[PDB]
């Protein structure tokens, strides 16, 4: 299996968001820093 | 609801990897990749079906 980590995009202009947790919680990425 | 916003200097350098393949419509290394996301959790905003897609950022090891 390929472990608990993935990337969720959304239509708008870089909305990009992380998990570590197989979709349990997720941050906004900040891709300025 | 979503837990604020994190650097992506402070992620793993796989995710660059991900976010470049992203950009190109792969090739990507799983066949989950590219499906469509079901957010039926409701942790990101509600949305129509087919606006949120899913894709694996790899763990070292893992396969």
């Amino acid at each position: 299996t390929r472990g608990t980590r993935r990337i969720i995009t959304g239509e708008a202009t870089q909305e990009d968001y992380y998990t570590g947790d197989h979709y349990a919680t997720f941050s906004l990425i900040d891709k300025t820093c | 609801d979503v837990s604020g916003t994190v650097c992506l200097s402070a992620l793993p350098p796989e995710a660059t990897d991900t976010l470049n393949l992203i950009a190109s419509d792969g090739p990507f290394p799983y066949s989950q990749d590219g499906v469509v996301f079901q957010n039926r959790e409701s942790v990101l905003p509600t949305q129509s079906y087919g606006y949120y897609h899913e894709y694996t950022v790899i763990t070292p090891g893992a396969r």
